[PDB]
């Protein structure tokens, strides 16, 4: 009895129409257990039956599409072929005879999903009936069948296995014909969207892009026609094309640009359409800047449009009385125009944007309208970052003109001027502060103290915060008194008003300003401490209600920053009371969500108090460690939806969606990610500060941070998780080697896997640095055989990638659009690659130092790439690091390194005379380390190395700030060769020349070595150093005194004592000491006295 | 390879005092890479 089943199905669909929770649950429970084949047959029967209400049919079609796209793998295979053929034929029949547009589109979606899920293998359609139907559909007479074909093509652009072989011409003809009719506009829009989708799907295909260039005029005409009918569906397609594949527009780019300008200048369209038209050009500038830079006229015409967008300010009288930082909008014309100006200035560069916007800004800053002045000040604020280098030499007049607008008849213009000053202080730092502090600080303080408007005061205080944050401490001390005054009186007044009224806007900014001033003044804030702590605590004890939570958090942060600045000594007199306040706050507020503003201010406050209270803080660790760990391990809500379903969730509570490939939507909730990053960073700080006292919580933090390496939603979380790795090992070292081994077994596999997987270059470099540090912590047996094999494979892959990226960048050059800015971008990529090579060398050095001679068979597989790095035609950054790796091999894997000497020894000897100072330094260090840890095998090469080193040293331009370090390394190498291999040096002839080159002052670990050699020669006997009697002693004393200056560390290093004792060894007879010291500068005498006193 | 030549984090930076009312944090678009390029 199918009639009863159909009646029940219609009843449950009607229930689903207006569900409520009861029949929601009951219908879900009933539906989730229905057999798949029966489900398919019933849904097809329901779709076929054109008798029930449209809602039931649409709902059932949505069910069929969702069921297919979700679980096609279990409701299609292992079923009779008759059923499959019947359902395919039924779908085609429903498509053919459907009349209503919405239902036809839904069944088209269903059929496209089926064809997508029925491709299989390497790609070949198993449903030729579908392709045949599409072809006889698009070339038909009735418009419904053509719409069905075009929607099927748009939904899955790619129902083909041999499109290039035969079907490309047919596709192009079909699309061109469809974008030609004049009786049915709906066909033109659908064909334009289908063309955009087809081009987007077939990315990275230059031949297709050049073959489909004739369709661009039709696409532009279609989007022009559709935008005038309140339909921006094709404009979104144009934005997507410009975002993903801008090269497709290269044939007709100018035309496209003009269209956008028209669509951006037409006032008839609503705000969204004009903003999308502007976004076309903005996205083109962001993505393909080299293509856009050739059309300067379009930019010069689009800048006035954006400037005229920002004049679209509504006169609001409920402005001066606003007590909250209400969100701007991100929809109004002014904010969208300002953001577009910022993005285009950042993308195109200042060299092009600045000349055409500067005159407009200077002309608008004179129009008596209070809106043109506001727009000019906001444009000056917005173009600050993008036109950084070009505006650096013009800052004087811009600053002098902006500071004149703080004294303006209109409050909103003064607000804009404060915004401009603050943003310029942020962008042009720290050069803005040094050349303009005297006027900027005075103007901002005058604006803050004397004002009747309470929104100009807060923004002036924020500008002062931005200014003082980056201001160096040296030039702020003169202004400390004049800041503490005019910051304390205003606090007193605003705190008085907070008790009676409910004003909090300017008090928060004043509190943050005081916190910033104290933070950047450090220990100089002591005399003013008593001026602020009694009041600030008064804010924390009060302000317990709601809508003051941000004020309480800011006050607590200010208290913590003031305490950290004044230090532990002064803070430990109100520290108990502040501890009680923080404990009470923590026990009180811990009942709200994770977006509560007191959840990122309390954690940082606890970390700052830990920094202040060192080891005494261990008492409060159980209390803080609860909520911090709770908010450090929150799982963001993620949902994988369909694109047709993503629209339907337009509530937008915070969901961030991304259009995944092939009709899918991937959404994550970015609510609490920043709190997670802050909590992870504070865990890192806690471990670093506590060390041995963090051992109780080490296991939990390890088990939490190890998964966080593969947390691609936030880069800060991954960076913090990588950084915490060696600190936790150092914390767990206390419990013994077994605990260290357990933690290392937790971390090693995850770190190795994350090294060879991380997309980001910065995060990857941090991960490799952390892995190298962890290996350095645990030596001689920290890696298994599996870890060794995986590391070898990953490092070989990284070196191959580094070699291939150079060729890829070279191919990127010599392009149709290559200019200076493209070269700068390529240089930045090269710098990133060199940084990754640096981290690879760091890992190799750690492994070598830990394993010694036992690791050379593992290094055999990496040897060819390292030899490739030292090729003479390679750039100096590659050769330097190849030589560094070979130097590590020599230092730690000898005397077995002779097996590899044929690969590097001749390049090492040759590169000592290189033009690049870094390669010279690397070669000199290799030659020096050859003698110290090389044994008798490298004896004959020292005789060859010595003359080259002395020639390099004695050449001119050796002590200049560039070649100085290489010369110091060469001196150290010659000293090492003299000491450890004196048989083949003829020391009696080199040492008198060597004494001339001494001392070393900017290379620290070579300076200790050379001074150890000097002491060893002095402590032993006469040769060279002390000739006839003691007449040579004054020059060695002068050398020591000259080298005193922060070179031999005065912390009683073993070398320095051996030096100091020598100074006290001669300090027995006054006759010699007087004549040795009579020819020294007063600074030299003071240096000798300090050296004698220090050790 | 020289100790000092290793472990240098030249290309890194840090800061304090989170909030900064006057800022260019608006960043509605840009920095669009989709590091979660999986599944």
């Amino acid at each position: 009895a199918a009639a009863a089943e159909q009646q029940q199905f219609y009843l449950l669909l009607g229930n689903l129409l207006s569900p409520d929770n009861v029949v929601r649950k009951q219908a879900e429970e009933t539906y989730e257990n229905i057999p798949g084949q029966s489900k398919i047959t019933f849904l097809l029967q329901a779709i076929r039956n054109t008798t029930a209400a449209e809602e039931a049919r649409q709902m059932a079609a949505v069910l069929l599409r969702r069921l297919l796209s979700s679980a096609f793998d279990e409701v299609y295979p292992a079923l009779p072929s008759d059923v499959q053929t019947a359902i395919k034929s039924e779908l085609l029949m429903i498509i053919q005879m459907e009349t209503q547009s919405s239902m036809r589109k839904k069944v088209c979606d269903i059929a496209a999903e089926l064809a997508r899920n029925l491709i299989d293998e390497d790609g070949n359609n198993q449903w030729p009936e579908g392709l045949k139907f599409l072809f006889d559909s698009v070339s038909s007479q009735n418009v419904g069948l053509r719409e069905a074909a075009l929607h099927i093509f748009w939904n899955f652009p790619g129902i083909f296995g041999n499109q290039q072989q035969h079907y490309l011409d047919v596709i192009k003809r079909m699309l061109v014909q469809c974008m030609q009719d004049q009786e049915h506009p709906s066909i033109r829009t659908l064909s334009a969207r289908a063309t955009a989708a087809f081009i987007l799907a077939n990315e990275h295909n230059v031949a297709l892009f050049k073959h489909f260039a004739d369709l661009l005029p039709g696409f532009l005409q279609a989007v022009n026609d559709s935008c005038y009918q309140n339909d921006d569906s094709v404009l979104k397609s144009l934005v997507e094309i410009a975002d993903t594949v801008p090269k497709y527009l290269r044939p007709h780019l100018e035309a496209t640009l003009q269209l956008s300008l028209k669509l951006c200048g037409d006032t008839s369209l609503n705000n969204m359409q004009r903003q999308l038209a502007l976004e076309v050009i903005v996205t083109l500038s962001e993505t393909a800047a080299a293509m856009l830079r050739k059309h300067t006229n379009i930019v010069a015409q689009t800048i006035p449009q954006m400037l005229a967008m920002m004049v679209d300010l509504e006169e609001d009288e409920d402005w001066a009385n606003a007590d909250e930082l209400e969100d701007d909008d991100f929809d109004s014309n002014a904010v969208a125009g300002e953001s577009a100006l910022d993005r285009m200035a950042c993308g195109l560069g200042g060299k092009l944007v600045l000349p055409m916007i500067k005159e407009h800004i200077m002309q608008m800053l004179q129009n008596p309208d209070w809106k043109y002045r506001h727009a000019g000040l906001m444009a000056l604020s917005a173009i600050g970052e993008g036109c950084h280098q070009q505006m650096e030499g013009i800052l004087n007049e811009i600053v002098n003109f902006v500071l004149l607008f703080l004294q303006d008849p209109h409050p909103r213009v003064r607000y804009a001027a404060c915004n401009a000053v603050g943003q310029m202080a942020t962008d042009f730092a720290p050069g803005f502060q040094k050349k303009f502090h005297e006027k900027v600080i005075a103007a901002l303080l005058q604006t803050m103290e004397d004002q009747g408007n309470q929104r100009v005061q807060a923004h002036a205080a924020a500008a002062l915060i931005n200014f003082t944050e980056d201001c160096p401490k040296s030039l702020l001390i003169p202004y400390l008194d004049n800041l503490v005054k005019h910051l304390h009186s205003i606090m007193v007044l605003k705190l008085q008003e907070l008790i009676q009224k409910g004003t909090k806007l300017v008090l928060e900014q004043v509190v943050t300003s005081i916190a910033s001033v104290a933070d950047t003044a450090e220990e100089k804030f002591v005399p003013y401490y008593d001026l602020f702590m009694p009041s600030l605590k008064h804010i924390v004890e009060n302000a317990v209600q709601k809508e003051l939570r941000l004020l309480r958090g800011k006050t607590i942060e200010c208290i913590s920053l003031i305490g950290l600045a004044v230090g532990k000594e002064k803070f430990m007199q109100d520290a108990s009371d502040v501890m009680q306040l923080l404990l009470k706050t923590q026990t009180d507020f811990n009942d709200m969500e994770d977006d509560d503003p007191q959840i990122s201010y309390m954690i940082s406050a606890w970390a700052r108090m830990c920094k202040i209270l060192g080891k005494e803080f261990q008492q409060y660790l159980p209390v803080v460690m609860g909520p911090l760990m709770k908010t450090a391990s929150i799982k963001p809500e993620v949902a994988l939806l369909d694109t047709q379903d993503m629209e339907n969730m337009s509530d937008d509570d915070g969901w961030e969606f991304v259009n995944l490939g092939d009709q899918q939507s991937f959404g994550i909730k970015t609510a609490g990610l920043e709190e997670k990053s802050t909590a992870c960073q504070m865990l890192v700080c806690y471990a670093k500060e506590l060390k041995e006292g963090f051992v109780e919580y080490t296991e939990q933090v390890v088990k939490l941070m190890v998964p966080l390496l593969k947390f691609y939603f936030h880069d800060g979380v991954r960076v913090a998780a990588a950084e915490s790795m060696p600190l936790l090992l150092e914390c767990a070292r206390v419990r013994g080697p077994e605990y260290l081994t357990q933690m290392w077994h937790f971390m090693c596999d995850a770190l190795i896997k994350a090294i060879g997987t991380e997309p980001d270059s910065d995060v990857l470099s941090e991960i490799m640095h952390s892995f190298a540090k962890c290996i350095e912590v645990m030596g001689d047996g920290c890696l298994n055989n599996e870890h060794f094999e995986e590391l070898g494979g990953i490092l070989k892959a990284k070196l191959e990638e580094h070699f291939k990226n150079q060729e890829l960048r070279q191919v990127k050059r010599q392009d149709e659009d290559y200019d200076e800015q493209v070269e700068e971008s390529l240089q930045d990529e090269d710098d990133n690659d060199v940084y990754i090579l640096t981290k690879v060398s760091d890992i190799l050095h750690s492994i070598f130092s830990s394993y010694k001679e036992k690791v050379l068979p593992w290094f055999e597989q990496l040897l060819p790439l390292i030899v490739n790095l030292i090729c003479p035609h390679r750039p100096w950054p590659d050769r330097q690091w190849g030589l560094c790796i070979f130097d590590d091999v020599i230092e730690h894997c000898s005397p077995a390194s002779f097996k590899y000497a044929e690969y590097f020894l001749r390049p090492m000897l040759q590169y000592v005379c290189d033009n690049s100072p870094e390669v010279r330094q690397a070669a000199a260090y290799g030659l020096g380390v050859m003698a110290q840890y090389g044994g008798d095998n490298y004896r004959p090469f020292c005789t060859e190395a010595l003359p080259l080193l002395v020639r390099v040293i004695q050449s001119a331009d050796s002590k200049t700030k560039e070649n100085v370090n290489a010369t110091e390394n060469c001196i150290s190498a010659v000293g090492k060769i003299m000491k450890f291999k004196p048989d083949c040096v003829n020391v009696e002839e080199v040492l008198p020349h060597w004494l001339s080159w001494l001392p070393l002052h900017e290379d620290k670990e070579e300076a200790v070595q050379t001074f150890n050699y000097l002491c060893d020669l002095i402590e032993s006997n006469h040769p060279i150093v002390l000739g006839p009697n003691n007449t040579n002693l004054p020059k060695i004393f002068s050398i020591i005194a000259e080298g005193e200056m922060h070179e031999a560390i005065k912390h009683e290093d073993p070398c320095a004592k051996r030096l100091a004792n020598v100074v006290r060894q001669v300090q027995t007879s006054g006759g010699l000491w007087t004549e040795c010291i009579a020819q020294l500068s007063p600074e030299q005498q003071a240096a000798i006295q300090e050296l004698l006193n220090s050790a | 390879g020289g100790s000092t030549t290793h472990f240098q984090r030249k290309r890194r930076v840090r800061d304090n005092m989170t909030k900064k009312m006057i800022t260019q944090r608006t960043i509605g678009k840009k920095k669009q890479r989709l590091n979660k390029r999986s599944y």
